[PDB]
Parts: C-alpha cells; structure tokens; sequence
C-alpha cells in the first residue's frame, strides 16, 4: 500500500531545478509544545536550496526521495 | 468544432530522453522546463532527441513533434518556383 | 429531528482569549485545542474553556501526539471544579479567513460520530483586530432537503463571507452564530483592567517638560501659521476638482492647528485643574 501511495504521488509532471546548496541545520532550543514545527526544529539532517527552471529559489527541509550524499551544487 | 475538440498546444524542445520507459526533458521557450510523457496518440518512434514537440497546457504531456526551427534568411533561398529557362 | 438556526455557542472570555492567544503565537501552523462545554438545550452549545493539547506538525498539517495528556487533563479539571467535557474542537486559520478544509472536516466527522452535536470553531488570528475578532462555528451536513429548519430570523443575519462561501460554506457545512454571554464578575473584571491608580491621576507632571512642550508647539504653530495663512490665498485660484488632490503629499496647516490647538488646550487645563485640586486638598 505504501508503494502505492508513493506511485501515485510520484506523478510524472517534474519540474527541472538545480540544487544550489546542501546546507546543515541544527536545532535551535527547546520549543514549547501545544506549537512546535517540525522543520524549523527537530531536523538535524541535510536540507537543500534548489532554483526551479521557473526561476524561483527554494529551502526543502525535506530533500525528499534522493538521498542528501548524492546531490552536489 | 475546432475551438471544442481542438486544444492548445505549446510549443517545446525536447533535450534528453531517460531510459528505455518514455520519459522526456522538454525546454518551453520562456517558460519552464519540464520531465513529461508522451501521448496516446505519437508513438515513440516519432519523437526524437533535438526536435519540437507540442506540449498540452495541464499535464505538459508530448501531442505532436514539429517541424524544425529554421531562419528565414535561409528558408527564403530555397527556389520554390523554378525558372522556365530551358538548356 | 431538527437542528435549528436560532441555535447559538456561547464563548466565554476565557475561552476566546485562550484560543486568540494561542493562535497567534503559532501563527504560521493551525494550532489546535479542545473545548469544553454542556450541551443545554437544542438552542445553546456552551463554551466555557479551552486547553491545548501536545501537537506537532508543519505548515501545512498539524496533528495530536498524545491522547494521554488529553485524558488526564480532563480528569485533573474535574478534580479541582470542572466537570464539563468536550463538546468540540478549535484550530487557527492565520490568514485565511474562517472556513473548514477535508482534514478539519474528517476531524469534525470523527467528533460528530462520538457526540452529535459538537461543534469546530476557527479563529484567524492575524486578520484579528483590536476591535473585532474573526471567530466562526461550524457543523456539517450529512449527503441528503434543508440541513436546518428556521423559526426565527436569528440565523440570517451574517451574510456568510465569500471566501467562506468558495471554500464549502453552505453545501459541506454550516455555520452557528457565536454569543458572548457574560456573568457580573467577569463584566467588572474587563471593565476593571484598564483602571489606573488613584495617585497616578492627581500626580502633576515636571513644569520645565511641560514648558517645554508648550514652547515647542507654539513654535511649530508659527510657522503652520505662515503656511495658513499662505494656504488662504489660494483655493479661490482652485478648480473644483483640483482642491481634493491639492493635499496629497502635502502639509495641511490648517488640519494640523486645530490638532495642536486640541492638545495644548488639553494639557494646559489638565494641568491647571490638577494644580489648583491638589492646593486645596493637600492643605
Ligand atoms: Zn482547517
């Protein structure tokens, strides 16, 4: 089933864009409960800035289906 | 009956095709670039690497390959209509 | 068999305080929280507090992480004087007006299916100004007919709002008007909150700070003065239509006398009544 769902939200449409940084990101301080985002905070990982062909930059907290090492600016 | 069944195409310029599976990079002029399939109704032996295909304006999906862009100071020394001047 | 349209929530202040407030500081997510209520009647839905809840999600989504908390919390009110249960839910739209989407509608669906009468505010928190707090009930519609029967002019008196109207008022659900009934304390209270201390209102204010004001805004009204008195001369020399555009991007002297007129007269009477009260009252 999860397959699936990932089948269908591949759908085929892309948009070509360039990766132009990989940056790392840390956590700030604690956040209070009750509002607490989980890009902002709780991710420790590697995030991207892309520039899609339209022209418009992007952060992805969130690389997405591509492994981070593999991506290079 | 043409405004009905007849869309609008936009005109693209394929640049890659990704493994055997159709999956086509397209360059809209001015406007995006784009990883799209093909049609129903082009086969595709029809689209090749370098040529212009028209793109539908919802999915950006490949409609028809087009002829290729050629300058007119060019396409204006093709003769045409030739001279009746005989050996 | 029913649900009519005179049918109200009453929200007390504690509850929409605690909603705004917690709406507005997560202001980019919908921040979410429980209300608490009796259900008195088939005209009244009653809201007496709301308590958020752990949740975490991002800008798009936002979701409980724990049914614990929510059942202890219940528990622990009760204990001290608080035996209302829930009676709805309340989540923040910051910027997009009040409405209900397929995920608060499925969370709604879920409520109705336990109690049938429960009930989903949204208040905007940004588009919330001093005056006015953009706060709306909501209750769906089954997939029949009229979801509700009128015996009153009551519910047709909100003109619901197009945003609302695009979004799926009217045809997924339907809104309930909000009440803000009250009780003596709570009316002396708000009233109570902006009350200053007596001495602050015969306290006096530093005679060189207040010459000094005085000095400076005379000064100024000299050369509004000038300007005035420049500005009369005109608007005989002034089209009809051209007087209207003549002040923009440009001082008015005229406006600007009688506001610095209002503020010294003010002062200056103030001052001197303050003086000659606490002569007599101080010996
Ligand atoms: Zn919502």
């Amino acid at each position: 089933e999860n397959s699936e769902k990932i089948k269908v939200n591949k759908t085929l449409p892309y948009l070509v864009s360039n990766v132009i940084e990989l940056l790392d990101v840390d956590p700030n301080d604690q956040e209070e409960d009750g509002a607490n985002i989980d890009l902002d905070s709780q991710r420790k990982g590697k995030c991207a800035v892309i520039k899609t062909s339209t022209r418009q930059t992007y952060f992805l907290p969130v690389i997405g289906l591509v492994d981070a090492e593999k991506l290079k600016p | 009956q043409s405004e009905q069944p007849l869309q609008v195409a936009r005109c693209t310029k394929i640049i890659n095709a990704d493994s055997e599976d159709p999956k086509y990079i397209i360059n809209v002029k001015q406007f995006a670039k784009f990883v799209v399939d093909l049609s129903d109704q082009v086969a595709p032996t029809d689209i090749e690497e370098g040529m212009r295909v028209g793109v539908d304006r919802n999915k950006y999906q490949i409609h028809i390959p087009l002829p290729p862009k050629i300058d007119p100071t060019v396409t204006m020394m093709q003769v045409e209509e030739k001279p009746d001047v005989t050996y | 068999p029913a649900v009519d349209t005179a049918e109200q929530v009453y929200i007390s202040s504690l509850a929409l305080l605690k909603m705004l407030k917690h709406g507005r500081a997560g202001v980019p997510m919908e921040v979410m929280g429980l209300m608490l209520g009796e259900f008195v009647d088939d005209y009244t839905v009653r809201v007496i507090d709301v308590f958020a809840m752990p949740q975490s999600g991002t800008g798009v989504s936002v979701e409980a992480v724990d049914p614990v908390f929510q059942a202890k919390m219940l528990d622990m009110l009760k204990q001290t004087g608080r035996p209302e249960m829930v009676v709805g839910w309340y989540h923040s739209h910051p910027g997009f007006g009040c409405w209900l989407s397929g995920v608060d509608i499925n969370t709604q669906q879920s409520f109705e299916a336990l109690s049938e009468r429960a009930v989903a505010v949204v208040v905007d928190p940004i588009q919330s100004v001093k005056g006015k707090v953009v706060i709306d009930a909501f209750r769906l519609i089954n997939a029949n007919h009229e979801p509700r029967q009128t015996t009153s002019n009551l519910g047709h008196l909100n003109k619901p709002s197009i945003q609302a109207l695009i979004h799926g008022l009217n045809r997924h659900y339907y809104s309930i008007t909000i009440n803000y009934r009250k009780n003596e304390l709570e009316q002396k209270m708000l009233l109570n909150l902006h009350k200053k201390s007596w001495m602050e209102g015969l306290t006096l204010q530093d005679y060189s700070e207040h010459c000094k004001h005085n000095e400076s805004v005379v000064k100024e009204m000299l050369e509004l003065a000038k300007n005035y008195n420049k500005a009369v001369e005109e608007e005989d020399k002034m089209t009809p239509e051209q007087l209207a555009i003549k002040n923009v991007g440009k001082q008015d002297p005229k406006r600007h006398l009688e506001e610095h007129v209002d503020v010294l007269m003010t002062s200056n009477i103030v001052q001197c009544l303050a003086a000659m009260l606490d002569t007599v009252v101080f010996k």
